[PDB]
This record gives structure tokens, C-alpha cells and sequence, in this order.
């Protein structure tokens, strides 16, 4: 059997963040990865 | 006319080709 070997998901983390003056709250963007993959 | 998985990743640009444009 011939088998595509695809190498493993990966990406950078980024955080998007307003000032710690505005709030706490933070938006994470997982660079280049498919929302499955996310745990 | 105008014509990879080793920590090698392409970041898309902020302007997509439409907004450009668009521009
Ligand atoms: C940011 O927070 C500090 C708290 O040390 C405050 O003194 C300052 O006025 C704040 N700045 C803005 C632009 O909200
Ligand atoms: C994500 O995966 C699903 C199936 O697992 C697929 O239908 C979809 O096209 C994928 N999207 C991206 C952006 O990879």
C-alpha cells in the first residue's frame, strides 16, 4: 500500500488583545490551523 | 503572468487581492 505521509498540524499563536487599560479579554488566532485540530 | 512544513509557514497579507482592488 502507498501512504501520503502529511506532516502534523502546526501553526503559530497569536494573541489579540485590546490595551490591559481597556479589558483582560483576549482573541487567540491559531495561525494556518483548521478549527478541528484546536483541542 | 506571474507565476514548506519545517516551521515554514506563509502568512496571508492584511489587504486580500479584492481590497486592493478595490483601491
Ligand atoms: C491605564 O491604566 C493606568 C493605571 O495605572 C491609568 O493610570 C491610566 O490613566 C490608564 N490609561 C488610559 C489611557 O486609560
Ligand atoms: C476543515 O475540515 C473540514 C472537515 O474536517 C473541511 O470540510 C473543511 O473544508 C476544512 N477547512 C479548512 C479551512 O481547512
Amino acid at each position: 500500500e502507498i501512504l501520503d505521509i502529511t506532516p502534523c498540524s502546526f501553526g503559530g499563536v497569536s494573541v489579540i488583545t485590546p490595551g490591559t487599560n481597556t479589558s483582560n479579554q483576549v482573541a487567540v488566532l491559531y495561525q494556518d490551523v483548521n478549527c478541528t485540530e484546536v483541542p | 503572468k506571474v507565476t514548506k512544513f519545517n516551521g515554514l509557514t506563509v502568512l496571508p497579507p492584511l489587504l486580500t487581492d479584492e481590497m486592493i482592488a478595490q483601491y
